[PDB]
């Protein structure tokens, strides 16, 4: 009845050693949210910025435009991955 | 697993309220769990510029 | 430095080892002066080692121009159309030989900075942490405060 | 004014236990002085026989004539 | 003034709680000693850094093999505190021409004369 | 000394095909030597570089500084040439797309060095109507940058 | 003057590449833009320490979340995980957290219950049968 | 004047670059710069690839057909590549069809061919012939070689393949250079579909599944500007997917997707091409 974590809400973790003793095979597949745990679908610059600030929950200072040197500085063709 | 790119992208970084109740709680021991839940380092998808941090509701 | 220098992913040309490994040099054009003692160890290196070095790359089409040049060059030019023109100036016949097996060995791809190590197209293969992986869920999907 | 950690006291412990082993180890010597008198005598001398013969071996290097010749080479050209 | 210090030979001398708390024997000593050094040089006297350049302890956390003769004991005392002492023990023989080039020095002090990488 | 500008009226292009859109014309002028300050001038051109030429002769023609006569001088000079000489059939339909003004050749005057300081006035007209000013971004261009910035962020500084 | 130095213009764009992307006139004077990109370049090979300390301190953020998500702390996952032969390392440690969150996931019971034997083979004390996973694996 | 010549050779050859980077000229093809032995280098493509060919095929699987007409308008002052290309392209098809009919066999086969058309398609087949040298060696009108020109070099090459070496080895071509083309892609990348929920319906009816019932698994932010829903999909309260989303009808589309990938094989977590 003994469990190293709550195999409860990731996977269900079934650690093992091998009867050599030399690998640990670990066991753990997915444990699915049940069917009872779900609800069903249900069916002027000031005050602009004032109004993006409290939408987004930031402060006010990354709505403020920047110049010509910081704009053409930035890269447009970034590098991308994956 | 099996998103497509925007889908898990947003998944990852979505940022979630949390609730703290600090009835006869000292104000630094909450403010220590508050903080980390405020830069975002309770995520392993943690980093300081990519800005991961959530909300804390301290009632 | 990085922040001044361009710097990208760490790539392929087209996936080039999953299926078949594809030499990535097309074209070497050698040009070697006649008369000239900047072009010594390229003339050394067309008599001794550019036929051996054709032989043991089929896939590489090598020009040798031989023209009156003041500075010999090498030029690699690669499958992606990158083109690395390199001197082979004053320089010994070994030296020209591991230049020459470099740009053999290497891929059309910039030298500028590679950003990662690595490149994985999955990195994640039970699923990448979302804030909700390794969170238990509640009885009929309550949130705290939530009465009914 | 600066004080003293617990950091601070357990690392002087562990070096003073170090210590103390050194002191024992120190403390049981395989050989007496009388014993170890001129038992490495021998490796000595040829040790620096051998530092004292690189010392007086010391001499300009031989020239050779394919060294010199081989200069010419720098005008080699083609037919 | 600071000056070079002597060490009087009680301090130099085991007691049978000490034989119960190291592994050692009084009767049949070890021979050779591994030496390391532990502690830089730097900030001690000029002395002590020739002494750690004649035993051949200039790289820190590296092993040096000694006799365990008066002489070399008389220099480990003088910069006693900057190594590490541990006796040489060997559990097989010493290695012969044999086993000359498959041997390695474990941690625990003891060299093994045969060192395979598969697990026992 | 470098004349550069004064070329650029003297680029022909070759001769376009009936599937495909009028080019506008480009009408480089210039004046060299004006005296005046090359500062002084900036304001004048910096006034009219998207307007209409009707609506730059217009608002060169009731402000006080010198240098608004010499620039209402050099665009009724290039809407003549551009009437005349580059094929524009509309005079009103011209605006100005580039309006600047270098430093010219200045003297030197010893009184105690004093500079008498010259400029030129460099104006492009493109035949066409002025190009609609850009409107201020509005909270959904701000809001769809904000989140499209979020839409962009990685995983940093591992696989 | 006899010999009088003609090649200057490109010892000159030698150092000037290199601040093409400062601010002021250290991009563009050649006095200015040398004391910065020397600086810059001092700045660029003593960040290489830093690059590796700063991806270190990255990575122990990175396994002190997570391992908090499943209730260790970080000095209890590495000590007990070492204690087990696992010897991964902080790099793949935070990748798997990221990427890999079931394998974490059991590395983190093996590291808890790894601590537990550790606990309760520390408190019975004496000789007893080791734990199953506090056995070693012997190589000679 | 500083009396010299080197600094003024680098410094013409400065101006020359800073000349090239200013205006710099239209692009020629290859074969109109120097160094250029065309039958060196069809040679050369041969023995890059590792394989065989009958050289002279291989010639024609680079000639186009736009490439006679424009060359006999330039007479008045060759085989074509059509039927190599329609050999090829043929072959293509049936081949990657196998492969894909192999490997995933629980697709319909209106994935399979939106698959095939993917891999046969002009931004996939372009991408593969600019970095195998084919539009070098293509002898075609125009430059840039236009894109349908290059497919059609592209599969007049695997065509010359085919007469020279085999169906097997053509095979392991397509497998080598087209199939490698899918890693790192997700299936909707390929095979594009707008209402995955009623195509999602619909595959759970020809399994004689009932219709699955989309369920709110978890949420977040629910009423701010930056929400998180995890939608799932249940079938008979057993889910087969859940998905995430900023809306609701956002994440149930994507978990309708996710349990489309589910059905078919193609998850992220399916064993990998084996080559």
């Amino acid at each position: 009845t003994y469990s190293p974590l709550p195999d409860d809400y990731n996977c269900n973790v079934e650690l093992a050693l091998t009867s050599d003793g030399r690998t640990i095979v670990c066991y753990h597949p997915s444990v699915d949210i049940p069917y009872e745990h779900t609800k069903p679908i249900p069916r002027e610059e000031g005050p602009m910025i004032e109004q993006l600030s409290k939408m987004f929950f930031t402060t006010k200072h990354r709505w403020y435009p920047h110049g010509r040197y910081h704009r053409c500085r930035k890269n447009l063709n970034p590098p991308k991955d994956r | 697993s099996s998103f497509s790119r925007a889908p898990q992208q947003w998944a990852t970084f979505a940022r979630i309220w949390y609730l703290l109740d600090g009835k006869m709680q000292p104000p630094g021991k909450l403010a220590a769990m508050a903080s980390i839940r405020l830069q975002g380092l309770h995520k392993p998808v943690y980093h300081a510029l990519s800005d991961c941090g959530d909300h804390v509701v301290i009632m | 430095t990085a922040r001044g220098t361009p710097s990208r992913f760490l790539a392929s040309v087209l996936h080039n080892g999953l299926g078949r490994y594809v030499q990535q040099l097309q074209r070497l054009s050698f040009s070697v002066s006649r008369d000239g003692a900047s072009s010594r160890g390229a003339r050394e290196f067309v008599e001794r080692e550019v036929i051996d070095f054709a032989r043991r790359n089929p896939g590489v089409v090598i020009y040798v121009n031989s023209r009156p040049c003041c500075v010999p060059r090498v030029v690699a030019e690669y499958l992606n159309g990158a083109v690395r023109e390199e001197s082979i100036h004053c320089k010994s016949v070994e030296e020209i030989s591991t230049l020459v097996q470099k740009l053999a060995d290497q891929s059309g791809l910039d030298v500028i900075r590679i950003r990662k190590p690595f490149h994985t197209d999955n990195p994640s293969i039970q699923g990448q942490w979302h804030p909700f992986t390794n969170k238990p869920t509640t009885f009929r999907g309550l949130r705290p405060r939530e009465v009914q | 004014p600066r004080f003293v950690s617990l950091r601070a006291k357990q690392n002087m412990i562990r070096r003073l236990e170090i210590e103390a082993e050194n002191h024992y180890w120190l403390s049981m010597p395989y050989m007496t002085r009388e014993q170890e008198r001129g038992h490495a005598a021998v490796r000595r001398r040829e040790a620096f026989e051998a530092i004292k013969a690189a010392a007086t071996s010391k001499f300009p290097p031989h020239r050779f004539i394919a060294d010199q010749l081989d200069h010419l080479n720098v005008t080699k050209k083609w037919s | 003034k600071f000056t070079r210090s002597r060490i009087p030979e009680k301090v130099f001398q085991a007691s049978p709680e000490d034989h119960e708390k190291y592994g050692g024997d009084p009767q049949n000593p070890h021979k050779l000693h591994i030496v390391t050094r532990i502690k830089s040089t730097r900030r001690r006297p000029y002395w002590e850094k020739d002494i750690i350049k004649m035993l051949g302890l200039e790289k820190a956390h590296t092993p040096q093999v000694h006799k365990n003769i008066p002489s070399v004991n008389a220099k480990l005392k003088v910069v006693k505190h900057l190594i590490r002492i541990k006796p040489l023990k060997l559990p097989q023989g010493l290695p012969a021409e044999e086993n000359m080039s498959n041997t390695c020095l474990k941690s625990t002090g003891e060299l093994v004369v045969q060192w395979h990488l598969k697990p026992v | 000394i470098s004349r550069k500008w004064e070329k650029k009226n003297k680029i022909v292009y070759p001769p376009q095909l009936p599937g495909e859109p009028r080019r506008p014309a480009e009408i480089y002028h210039c004046r060299r030597q004006i005296k005046y300050s090359k500062d002084k001038m900036w304001y004048l051109a910096k006034l009219i570089r998207g307007m209409s030429i009707d609506q730059a002769l217009a608002q060169l023609e009731f402000n006080d500084k010198k240098g608004a006569k010499i620039i209402k001088e050099v665009l009724l000079e290039a809407q003549d040439m551009a009437v005349r000489d580059h094929n524009v059939e509309f005079r009103s339909n011209l605006y100005i797309a580039e309006s600047t003004s270098g430093r010219g050749q200045c003297l030197k005057r010893i009184r105690g060095i004093m500079e008498k300081v010259y400029c030129h006035y460099f104006v492009k007209l493109v035949e066409g109507p002025p190009p609609p000013p850009e409107p201020p971004k509005t909270a959904v261009a701000h809001a769809k940058e904000y989140i499209q910035q979020l839409r962009s962020r990685t995983i940093v500084h591992t696989l | 003057l006899r010999n009088r130095v003609t090649d200057r213009y490109f010892r000159i764009q030698e150092v000037l590449k290199h601040a093409r992307h400062f601010r002021g006139r250290k991009n563009r004077c050649y006095r200015l833009a040398v004391r910065t990109v020397i600086r810059a370049f001092v700045k660029c090979t003593k960040a290489r320490y830093l690059k590796k300390k700063n991806m270190r301190t990255l990575w122990i953020n990175r396994i002190t979340a997570a391992s908090q998500e499943h209730g260790l702390k970080y000095p209890a996952l590495i000590g007990n995980l070492v204690k087990c032969q696992v010897e991964l390392n902080r790099k793949v440690l935070a990748d798997l957290a990221i990427y890999e969150p079931k394998t974490f996931k059991s590395l983190a019971a093996l590291a808890s219950r790894r601590r537990h034997e550790g606990f309760a083979a520390a408190l019975g004390d004496g000789k007893e049968p080791e734990g199953i996973f506090s056995r070693v694996v012997q190589y000679h | 004047v500083k009396k010299g010549f080197r600094a003024a050779f680098r410094f013409q050859k400065e101006l020359e670059r800073q000349r090239l980077l200013r205006c710099p000229p239209p692009p020629v093809r290859r074969s109109e710069k120097p160094n250029w032995d065309y039958h060196a280098e069809i040679q050369a493509f041969g023995h890059r690839l590792q394989e065989n060919f009958s050289l002279d095929l291989l010639k024609t699987a680079f000639v186009n057909s736009c490439y006679i007409k424009s060359e006999e308008a330039k007479r008045q002052q060759l085989k074509s590549n059509q039927e190599l290309s329609e050999q090829g392209t043929s072959f293509s098809q049936t081949c990657l069809t196998q492969f894909l009919e192999d490997e995933y066999p629980d697709m319909p086969t209106e994935g399979i061919k939106n698959l095939v058309d993917f891999l046969t398609g002009e931004e996939v087949v372009c991408h593969v012939a600019r970095n195998l040298a084919v539009e070098q060696l293509t002898l075609s009108e125009e430059f840039p070689v236009p894109p349908a020109v290059l497919q059609q070099t592209f599969f007049a090459v695997i065509g010359a393949l085919l007469q020279s070496s085999g169906p097997e080895r053509t095979a392991l071509f397509i497998r080598d250079f087209l199939i490698t083309q899918m890693t790192g892609k997700e299936l909707f990348e390929m095979w594009k579909i707008i209402n995955p929920m009623g195509l999602l319906v619909e595959e759970l009816k020809k399994r004689n599944v009932s219709a699955p019932e989309s369920r709110l698994t978890r949420q977040s932010g629910g009423t701010t500007a930056l929400p998180l829903y995890f939608v799932g999909l249940y079938c008979d309260k057993k889910l087969i997917a859940e998905g995430p989303g900023e809306t609701v009808l956002v994440a149930e589309e994507e978990a309708a997707r996710v349990a489309l990938r589910k059905l078919y094989g193609f998850t992220e977590n399916r064993r990998p091409w084996n080559y």
